């Protein structure tokens, strides 16, 4: 099986950088270098990411897509960066401005037809396509905008293979742009339209996550960007990997959406320990359920505690009896039966994969579909309308061929998709 | 004289791998012997690889299996109808290929996960394509159906009421293990709370070696594989009877092994040692086939058996004089050289039809509706070449057999 | 506040149903409709009430036979008479592949057999020109798409081959962009589009489904001023694909509609299809189902779903004004 990344925008790109650090090292792939790796298993599966050209030179499979040169040029003038072929680099010297309809409509529009071309290049590679990674941020431009486009085109292309989405929805407490629910309304909208499979973060959410679960004082981005990095990895490539259990993408998928809107979950990682003290190691099992189905620890900015689950889907990896796992699982949906839904017999979706992440015994990715992310989609179809009612800086949108019922089209969409989430919640 | 088997889905192939460990252990066979007897289905290469990767590498031939690199799916439709299909073909073709090859056979012992994508659909078209071509033989599919509680795929019922439907009308005898009702007996009768999926293989990797292997294997008392479900299936439903093994005792802790038949045979009728939750709440047996192995004197039977006839408390069906069906092998069981299986010389794999599944389909059926209620992840399967009819229509399907299990029995 | 309308029409054996030696499993006597389950004859048969019953599986031979033209100048010509009204009016056909619902809505446009949507077109174009009031004008235009794996089709303009957006508009609601809507001032010229129409159709179990829209104004011209009062409705006339994905999406989502509809959030952007008629199913239309029955024993299943099916459409009801 295969899967094409996609970095769209800035912060989708910055990730790259380090979905890509991870990764690698979870599959012993230096700079430029081959498979290093400590095993020989890290490698049967290597496929779903890279490309068979030198020999030594297993090249990522992903797409640099920007509109601001300074970005993938600081990406590419790094680390790792040298190990994308230039051909992924689709780059827009444009004025890459923070409008959605700068980089859907007016900018991106153009670059587009120039991504599409390599989008293909790189599913028409070899073997069979399962579905393709999309990292972005829905508060600006590149991102939710011409990202947003990018799969609207994906979708249209191969309405077979998957489409998880790697969204960094616009944090509360502070908003690190202005228009953001602008950018961000309007990407949504077009996810809950053409992805099926969302992983919402919170650059707050991890902060938090990130001071108070590791004493880390000085978080940078780099970090948030590397905990996330760190989910995708178990959900994707971990489960291309052997298990009592294994799953893939679509079990993924098709055990966690129970309605076609595609709905968005919300990532969590286990063992999140502060390095020296902390390393307990008490991570039995019981100790990494008890982490992950905590609320603090979502990655999402809401709180699970806010609001029943529909599916979850605990990604272990590292060696365990699928009995400890199997079980534990169960205490937990009966300590918790009120918010859990009931419907559904078993919520859960337990997948048990072996390998653990390098350095580490055991772990385990949580996925988790609940009807809490209701209170998210909220906030930000607030932000919209009071705003939005005043007209704020829209001039920058139709300024830029843009709609007055563009905009009410999906708020209005967004805001339904709020309704719907609390149809179950009830 | 013969029984090919078909392990399908990455269970029924790790299940598999095992059954087909024990084996080899028990007929001196190391790694590169003879030539095995059956073939492995999954579209999910990795799974199979691992027969291609790990032990058992090269005792089978790359022709006996089979993959599909596309994708499993956890849901039937997809893997029965839309991307099972365009295996089958292929995989038919070795069960007849094999099924050739042979002198005068008897049946295919198929394996697969009931709440699978590769184990409920593709299975369910294959026994569906073997119903037909080979009508005049015996098709008896060993089961792993879902756990009571301790499910794990989201959706599982939908996948095991569609593939109970679509089977039904084509297996002769269906074997059932419960995952988790095996869990408790690796707690309760062995303990250990590090049981690894490869241990319950190695159980049910056990309970099966008391089935075909040894039975197939000349003895005092020689048990057919129609025999089974002759003296096992009172009903052409594909009737589901349970496999149960009785010294589970533990290669460490305790040690008593020394349990003369009298008691063996008496911990088979307890529930907690079943291998399926389905405890006999209330399902009279109705037949019952106790195959012992090892050093077992046809008296000690032909009176450990007679003593339960009169336990009552063990209640048999009513239009059901007797129905204990005796088989005696003679070679003792084979226990892995180090896993945790004590070792006795003697066991009874006794597996039997108990009006008690009319719980387990029960609880099974009712998960079901609460999700199709509100269509849950039907659009997974409608997108995948099904219909609201499959689904409503499999169910009223096993409908008849909540009341086929319940007329056959608490009735007189 | 209109309910509903639901009709249940059972059609003749099929070549498939023949060859198989089947039983009609179907029994009609008034508005009762009882269906037999073939593999448990001797539990009690099924029945169901329905506002009309269309006994269709025989033959025009037979007395008590439904022909077009009946099945017309009964459900039919009452849905016409809302539209005169002013109201939105819908009927889709639903049922089984294979059961009878394009047979229904569009026939054979040879002698005798042409269905409900030919036959309302000739009506309504027949009683525009028997208008004898001259404050009286009127306009006709008409829409013809297919949606097929969520993807909407123009059947009016088969040069382009782009799927259709759907959208819906900030204040008037979910419309197709760029869809053709053609003005017709004849029966023969609507009934040149719908010939047309039909052909670039896919193209054998259909599952895509064709949505055949009129939008009928009516001008009433008031003399003192000079002001023109208009009155709209927009006629739906839908022939579903058949029940047996994002092929199925669609038909899914419309069965989870009407049942929470009938239960009575909803679905309606779950698919296409559900979308587009999100009015005509809880909003302000005069709807009404016709939902197509195979008479074999053999169909049981498939057939009993969609009784019950139609047993729930039966209990929506939506609020209802008229557009002046
Ligand atoms: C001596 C020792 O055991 O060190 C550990 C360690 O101290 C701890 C604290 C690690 C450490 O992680 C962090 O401090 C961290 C920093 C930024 C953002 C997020 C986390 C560690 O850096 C991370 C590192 O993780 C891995 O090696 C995994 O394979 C992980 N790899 C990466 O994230 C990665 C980092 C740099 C470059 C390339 C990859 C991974 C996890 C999931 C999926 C794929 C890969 C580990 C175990 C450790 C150190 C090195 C200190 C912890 O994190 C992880 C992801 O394992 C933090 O809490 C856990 C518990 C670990 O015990
Ligand atoms: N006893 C036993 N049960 C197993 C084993 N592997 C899986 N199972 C059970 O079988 C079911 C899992 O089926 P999956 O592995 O998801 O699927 P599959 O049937 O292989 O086919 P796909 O869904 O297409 O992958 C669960 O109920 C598991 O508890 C095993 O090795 N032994
Ligand atoms: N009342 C009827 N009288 C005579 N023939 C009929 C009647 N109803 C249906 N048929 C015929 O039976 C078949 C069903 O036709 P239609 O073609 O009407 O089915 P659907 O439209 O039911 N099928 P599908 O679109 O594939 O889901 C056709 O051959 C029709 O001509
Ligand atoms: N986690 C995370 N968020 C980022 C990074 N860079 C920008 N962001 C977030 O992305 C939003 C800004 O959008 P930006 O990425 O600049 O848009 P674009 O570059 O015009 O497509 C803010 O909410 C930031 O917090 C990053 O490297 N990591
Ligand atoms: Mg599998
Ligand atoms: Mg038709």
């Amino acid at each position: 099986r295969e899967i094409v990344h996609i970095q769209a925008g800035q912060c989708g790109n910055q990730i790259g950088a380090k979905f890509w650090e991870v990764i690698s090292d979870e599959h012993g792939i230096d700079p430029t270098g081959s498979y290093h790796g400590d095993s020989d298993l890290q490698l049967e599966r290597i496929n779903v990411y890279y490309n068979e050209a030198a020999g030594n030179k297993y090249v990522p499979r992903a797409i640099l897509v920007d509109l601001e040169p300074g970005t993938m040029d600081s990406v590419r003038s790094g680390p790792f960066g040298q190990i994308f072929r230039p051909d992924n680099f689709v780059f827009g010297q444009s004025g890459a401005g923070n409008n959605w309809a700068k980089g859907h409509y007016t900018e991106g529009a153009e670059l587009v037809d120039s991504v599409l071309d390599v989008v293909r290049k790189e599913s028409e590679s070899c073997d069979c396509l399962q579905g393709f990674q999309l990292t972005h941020s829905l508060g600006g431009g590149t991102g939710s905008g011409m990202g947003t486009l990018l799969i609207s085109k994906i979708r249209e292309e191969y309405p077979d293979r998957i489409m998880n989405t790697f969204s960094v929805v616009p944090s509360p407490k502070v908003s690190d742009t202005v228009v953001e629910p602008y950018n961000a309304t309007l990407s949504v909208h077009q996810l809950v339209e053409n992805t099926d499979e969302t992983y919402c973060i919170d650059n707050e959410a991890l902060y938090d996550i990130c001071f108070r679960t590791l004493k880390l004082t000085t978080p940078t981005y780099g970090d948030l960007n590397h905990l996330v990095s760190a989910t995708m990895s178990g959900v994707t490539t971990c489960l291309r990997f052997p298990g009592q259990l294994n799953a893939d993408l679509r079990k993924l998928a098709v055990n966690m959406v129970p309605f076609p809107r595609l709905h968005f979950f919300m990532p969590g990682f286990a063992p999140l320990t502060s390095r020296g003290s902390q390393q307990y190691r008490a991570l039995t099992v019981p100790e990494l359920t008890q982490q992950m189905f905590d609320a603090k620890n979502m990655m999402a900015a809401c709180d699970p505690r806010h609001g029943r689950y529909l599916t979850v889907a605990a990604v272990f990896r590292g060696r365990m009896s699928m009995k400890e796992v199997d079980e534990q699982m169960l205490n937990v949906q009966n300590k918790n039966s009120s918010y859990f839904v009931e419907w559904i017999p078993n919520n859960v979706k337990t997948a048990v994969c072996d390998i653990p992440p390098r350095g580490l015994k055991m772990s385990a990715t949580f996925i988790g579909n609940s009807t809490a992310i209701q209170e998210l989609f909220k906030r930000i179809s607030e932000q919209f309308t009071a705003m939005f009612r005043r007209k704020a800086f829209l001039h920058w949108y139709t300024g830029e061929g843009m709609d007055e019922m563009e905009f009410t089209e999906a708020e209005s969409n967004m805001n339904d998709l709020v309704s719907e989430y609390q149809q179950y919640q009830d | 004289r013969e029984c090919i088997s078909i392990h399908v889905g990455q269970a029924g192939v790790q299940i598999g791998n095992a059954c087909w460990e024990l084996y080899c252990l028990e007929h001196g066979i190391q790694p590169d012997g003879h030539v095995p007897r059956a073939v492995f289905v999954d579209l999910e290469p990795t799974v199979i690889d691992e027969v291609r990767t790990g032990t058992y590498r090269q005792l089978f031939h790359p022709e006996q299996l089979i993959t599909g690199k596309e994708d499993a799916a956890n849901n039937y439709a997809r893997g029965h109808y839309t991307i099972g299909k365009e295996i089958i073909d292929l995989v038919l073709d070795r069960i007849r290929k094999l099924a050739d090859q042979c002198t005068g056979l008897q049946g295919f012992s198929v394996f697969h996960s009931f709440g699978g994508g590769t184990g409920s659909g593709f299975t369910s078209l294959l026994m569906e394509r073997l119903s037909v071509d080979y009508g005049k033989k015996s098709k008896l599919e060993f089961s792993i159906y879902p756990a009571p509680q301790v499910s794990t795929a989201v959706v599982e019922p939908y996948n095991s009421i569609l593939t109970t439907h679509t089977t039904l009308e084509h297996s002769d005898c269906a074997f059932m293990v419960d995952n988790e009702a095996i869990y408790d007996i690796c707690r309760r009768n062995l303990d250990i709370e590090r049981p690894t999926y490869t241990n319950l293989n190695r159980l049910i990797g056990q309970i099966v070696s008391s089935i075909t292997a040894s039975l197939r294997f000349d003895g005092a008392l020689n048990v057919d594989l129609t025999e089974f479900q002759t003296n096992l299936v009172p009903y052409p439903r594909a009737h589901f009877p349970l496999a149960t093994y009785a010294p589970v005792i533990s290669a460490e802790k305790a040690y008593h092994e020394q349990l003369s038949v009298a008691e063996i045979t008496n911990a088979c009728f307890e529930p907690a040692n079943q291998m399926v939750k389905c405890d006999p709440r209330h399902g009279k047996y109705m037949a019952c086939c106790l195959l012992y192995r090892g050093d077992v004197v046809p008296k000690d039977v032909n009176a450990a058996i007679a003593t339960i006839k009169t336990k009552r408390t063990i209640q048999f069906v009513d239009w059901c004089p007797t129905g204990f069906k005796v088989g005696i092998n003679y070679e003792p069981p084979t226990v892995v050289p180090g896993g945790d299986l004590a070792k006795v010389q003697r066991a009874v794999c006794m597996l039997s039809n108990t009006t008690a599944i009319a719980e387990a389909w029960a609880r099974l059926d009712h998960k079901f509706d609460l999700m199709y209620a509100k269509r849950a992840f039907v659009h997974w399967y409608v997108g995948e070449g099904m219909e609201e009819g499959e689904f409503s229509e499999a169910r009223e399907d096993m409908a008849a057999l909540e009341k086929d299990y319940e007329e056959v029995g608490v009735d007189s | 506040g209109a309910s509903v309308k639901v009709a249940v029409r059972v059609r003749p054996f099929n070549s498939r149903e023949m060859s198989r030696d089947s039983k009609c499993i179907i029994q009609m006597s008034g508005s009762t409709t009882t269906i037999v389950n073939p593999k448990q004859p001797k539990e009690t048969p099924k029945s169901f009430s329905f506002d009309y019953s269309y006994w269709s599986h025989t033959s025009p031979e037979d007395i008590n036979y439904a022909s077009q033209k009946q099945v017309y100048r009964d459900i039919g010509e009452e849905m016409l008479q809302h539209a005169f009204e002013g109201y939105n009016v819908c009927i889709f056909a639903y049922g089984q592949t294979g059961a009878g619902k394009s047979y229904t809505m569009m026939g054979k446009q040879e002698k005798d057999q042409q269905g409900i949507i030919p036959q309302l077109c000739e009506d309504l174009f027949s009683r525009i020109n028997d208008t004898t009031n001259d404050n009286m004008s009127y306009s006709v235009e008409v829409s013809y798409m297919e949606i097929y794996c969520e993807r909407v089709r123009d059947l009016l303009n088969p040069k382009n081959k782009g799927n259709l957006r759907v959208r819906e508009h900030p204040l008037l609601g979910p419309y197709v962009e760029d869809l053709s809507k053609l003005a017709v001032t004849s029966y023969n010229d609507i009934q040149d589009l719908m010939d047309s129409g039909n052909k670039a159709r896919t193209v054998t179990s259909s599952r895509s489904h064709a949505v055949f829209n009129i939008i009928f104004t009516q001008k009433r011209h008031d003399a003192e001023t000079n002001i023109t009062t208009e009155k709209v409705s927009k006629i739906s006339l839908v022939d579903l694909a058949g029940s047996e994905a994002n092929i199925n999406k669609s038909l899914t989502t419309l069965g989870k509609v009407i049942s929470a509809l009938a239960e009575m959030f909803i679905p309606y952007r779950d698919s296409v299809l559900t979308w587009l008629l999100r009015e005509n199913l809880g909003g302000n239309s005069r709807t009404a189902m016709v939902a197509a029955l195979s008479p074999a024993d053999i169909n049981y299943d498939e057939t009993l779903s969609t009784l019950r099916y139609a047993d729930r459409a039966k209990q929506i009801r939506n609020t209802v004004s008229v557009n002046l």
